[PDB]
RNA sequence: CGAGAGGUACUUUUCUUUUCUUUCUUCUUCGG
């Protein structure tokens, strides 16, 4: 729920998180700050590709 | 070519955090030389915990075949700076373009370093 | 090994004792923290950079020291460093059997030449804490 | 050409380390 757009989802057959529609993030650091506030700094690492647009 | 080689192990971090987004002044006491060290290491790029060991070389050159301004690529934290103060239980004061170093140890281990010279800093975490 | 009170080196100054208590009870076991005290320079609105925590047993204290030496206690981007304190927060013996609860205490002196005992008063439901380290 | 009105026009213009004290209940000293 900490993401603004629909970037991360929930897998009902595994009870874990997945990534659906990855080109909808808009680079607002809302889940990285939430993971750092939850004590997991190396949980989600999102980097932009310099050769893909 | 290398005038200083030792095996350091850290003991303290100055911010002592994970995501401070700043530089961390480490405190590393060395084995079999009793030498203290201050160094500003970028933790967010080159991670360093408290308890791990790392080697440290300090050579004025890199190509290891003379030519004072093929290279040494056995390390992972190669830096470069100048030594501006040898004011001494001797202690060095090296600035790597803004990141300060303080290599304080015995006066016999550090004696070949001159004043206002250009020297590198080689590091590898074993 | 004498006391169980542990002093944390660098706690954040924007927290309350409940946030540290829930963090310590989330990393360690449930309700394993007996006492927790953050000293304040002012009366109730300026905590300091360190705090004292007292655990219930020595095994959880050694486990917290092992977690702090391996750098596994990250509380709001702050690596907690444990050390040794000066004294206990509460003078209580760390032993589940030494804390005698709801016992009968009576006073007096031997009256006759035999090993008898005359009681002046009687106290029911008292505590008994045998402090071996403080020798009292 | 003088009077009456409204308007632009001084904006923070000097707060200082942000690290300052609570781990407390502890031998008076000399000579008869």
């Amino acid at each position: 729920e900490s993401s603004p757009t629909k970037v991360f989802g929930m897998d009902p057959v595994t009870r874990q998180v997945v990534v659906v529609d990855p080109e909808a993030y808009t680079y607002d650091e809302e889940v990285i700050k939430k993971a750092e506030a939850m004590g997991k700094p190396g949980l989600i690492e999102i980097s932009p590709k310099d050769d893909s647009f | 070519i290398i005038m200083f080689e030792d095996i350091f192990v850290v003991d303290k971090l100055d911010p002592d955090g994970k995501k401070f987004d700043k530089v961390t002044r480490v405190e590393a006491r060395s084995h079999n030389l009793e030498m203290f060290m201050h160094l500003d290491v970028n933790t967010e790029v080159y991670p360093l915990a408290v308890g791990d060991k790392f080697t440290l070389a300090m050579a004025p050159t890199l190509n290891l075949d003379g030519t004072p301004d093929t290279l040494a690529d056995k390390y992972e934290y190669i830096m470069h700076g100048k030594l501006y103060k040898i004011s001494e239980k001797a202690e060095l004061y090296v600035s790597f373009g803004g990141l300060l170093m303080l290599l304080q140890g015995d006066p016999a281990h550090i004696s070949h370093f001159e004043l206002d010279q250009r020297l590198f800093l080689l590091m590898r975490k074993l | 090994t004498n006391r169980s009170t542990v002093k944390i080196s660098n706690v954040p100054q924007t927290i309350v004792a409940d946030e540290l208590l829930r963090f310590l009870e989330l990393h360690l076991g449930e309700d394993t923290v007996f006492a927790l005290e953050i000293p304040t320079t002012r009366d109730n609105w300026k905590p300091r950079d360190f705090a004292r925590v007292q655990f219930t047993t020595l095994e959880v204290k050694s486990r917290a020291q092992l977690l702090s030496s391996q750098s596994k206690l990250l509380f709001k981007t702050h690596n907690l460093r444990l050390s040794e304190a000066y004294d206990d927060i509460i003078p209580r013996p760390v032993d589940p059997r030494k804390r005698l609860d709801d016992i009968v205490l009576t006073v007096g002196f031997p009256e006759s030449d035999e090993k008898r005992f005359c009681a002046l008063e009687k106290w029911d439901g008292v505590r008994c804490w045998i402090l071996t380290e403080k020798r009292r």
